[PDB]
């Protein structure tokens, strides 16, 4: 199950600043980079493009780089008609795109000010229980343009799950990479013994501190944070009593490995 | 609005003389401008790369900055974050396990 996900990121300042980017992610694999410097869309993998021709590719790109003008213009219009009452500084967030699924779905949210308050579903645009009341005016204007609405829900229905299809194909061997975990052990000098895991990839993972065959239920596992190279990091602590290290071990589980676990004796 | 958390932590095994790569992971931060340094012995590095800003299912940035660093037990390590939910900057040392 790949989701597909757009984020752009509007920042307003005051009437005379404001900078859009985005980024674009296939699961947990960045595909794209749009800077406000930057006029076209960068592409951060060499199969970003999908299957898409360089006419096919051109032409999306042109109706985002119309939308992110247009788009712009439209808040800019918008703050100076709510003036004082809405006003700067604005932070307006998107999340757009689809979840593929075997044998999809399609989503578009809008957050203001950090708060989701708008999606498109269906057929029009709408606002979302307990969001501002002066949002209603302003969507139901945006919801009489037809085009955009027609070109929204082409995008979300057809375009998305079609260019995802062509990602999948074109990028195959990056989205089924296998990365080894490298584990290390630590503690400070009643003791947390840590068991560091890195650089493994795909995601999923098992870590777990053992003594001999048993599994120490007492292991915490910690967030999953990233490395630089698109592979992860994740530890897995244990709160032991001093004198009762002497036995314990941290295995591994890892696609990458074959089989063969990583075990690290204490 | 929202302050970032801070967590530094190294891609390899850190191995005293051993070249490897330090990370500074900055989340749940809302709003999106920030400024990060990461500190080498209380100076600033120079080289310091950064990710793309993107934002979580909650709406929170997250930000990843990483340098080349090569531990050794003269040397101090931080990840240093200004932002406008904090009064003062808010610095985390690499803690040399991490
Ligand atoms: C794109 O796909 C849309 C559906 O997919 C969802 O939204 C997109 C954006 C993605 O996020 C995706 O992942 C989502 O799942 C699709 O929207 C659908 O459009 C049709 C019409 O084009 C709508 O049908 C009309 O429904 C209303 C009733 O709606 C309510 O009840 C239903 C359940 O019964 C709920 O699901 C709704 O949420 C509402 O609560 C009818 O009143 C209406 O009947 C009248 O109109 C028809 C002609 O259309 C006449 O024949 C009749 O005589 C009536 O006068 C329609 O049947 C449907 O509601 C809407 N779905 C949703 C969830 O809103 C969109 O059309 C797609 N566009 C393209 C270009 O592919
Ligand atoms: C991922 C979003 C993709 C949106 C694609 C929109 C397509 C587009 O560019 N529409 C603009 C162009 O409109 C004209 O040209 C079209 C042909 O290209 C059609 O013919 C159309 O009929 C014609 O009018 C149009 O200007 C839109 O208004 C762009 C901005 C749309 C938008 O996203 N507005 C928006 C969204 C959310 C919100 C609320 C959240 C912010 C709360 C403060 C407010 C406004
Ligand atoms: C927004 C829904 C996208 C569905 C269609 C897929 C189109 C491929 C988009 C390539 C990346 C565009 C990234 C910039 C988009 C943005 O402004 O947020
Ligand atoms: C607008 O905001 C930018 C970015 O914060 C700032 O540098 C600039 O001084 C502001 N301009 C005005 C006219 O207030
Ligand atoms: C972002 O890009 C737009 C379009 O080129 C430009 O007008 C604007 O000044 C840029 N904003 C910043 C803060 O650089």
């Amino acid at each position: 199950n790949y989701t597909f996900r757009c984020l752009q990121m509007s920042s307003f300042a005051n009437r005379s600043w404001s900078r859009t980017d985005s980024v674009v992610w296939l699961g947990d694999l960045q595909t794209h980079r749009w800077s406000n410097d930057s006029a076209t869309i960068s592409f951060t993998k060499p199969w970003s493009q999908g299957k898409l021709s360089n006419q096919q590719w051109e032409k999306l790109q042109h109706m985002f780089q119309v939308y992110r003008v247009s788009f712009t213009r439209d808040i800019q219009e918008l703050v100076k008609m709510m003036s004082p009452k809405e006003d700067y500084p604005i932070e307006i967030q998107l999340s757009a795109g689809c979840e593929m699924y075997p044998g999809s779905e399609s989503f578009l949210h809008v957050a203001f000010q950090g708060k989701y308050v708008v999606r498109f579903w269906g057929t029009s645009w709408q606002t979302v229980p307990g969001a501002p009341s002066w949002l209603d005016l302003p969507i139901k204007v945006l919801n009489a343009d037809q085009g955009t609405s027609a070109t929204v829900q082409m995008l979300l229905n057809d375009t998305c799950p079609l260019f995802v299809r062509g990602l999948l194909e074109a990028g195959k061997s990056d989205l089924e990479k296998q990365e080894k975990p490298v584990a290390w052990l630590s503690s400070v000098p009643h003791r947390q013994l840590v068991c560091h895991v890195s650089g493994f990839y795909p995601k999923p993972v098992w870590v777990m501190w053992m003594r001999g065959d048993q599994e120490q239920q007492g292991t915490h596992r910690g967030d999953f944070l990233p490395n630089a190279d698109e592979t992860w990091y994740l530890q897995a602590t244990l709160d032991v009593e001093a004198g009762e290290e002497a036995g314990l071990a941290c295995r591994v589980k890892h696609s990458s490995l074959g089989g063969q676990d990583i075990i690290l004796y204490w | 609005q929202k302050t970032p958390q801070i967590q530094v932590y190294s891609r390899h095994p850190p191995e005293n003389g051993k070249p490897n790569i330090l990370n500074c992971y900055v989340t749940q931060f809302h709003p999106p401008h920030i400024e990060i340094q990461m500190l080498k012995n209380g100076k600033k590095i120079p080289k310091v790369e950064m990710s793309d800003m993107s934002f979580s299912k909650d709406w929170s940035f997250y930000i990843l900055a990483h340098t080349e660093f090569t531990p050794t037990e003269t040397d101090t390590y931080a990840c240093r974050v200004k932002h406008a939910s904090m009064a003062e900057p808010k610095t985390v040392y690499w803690d040399r396990d991490m």
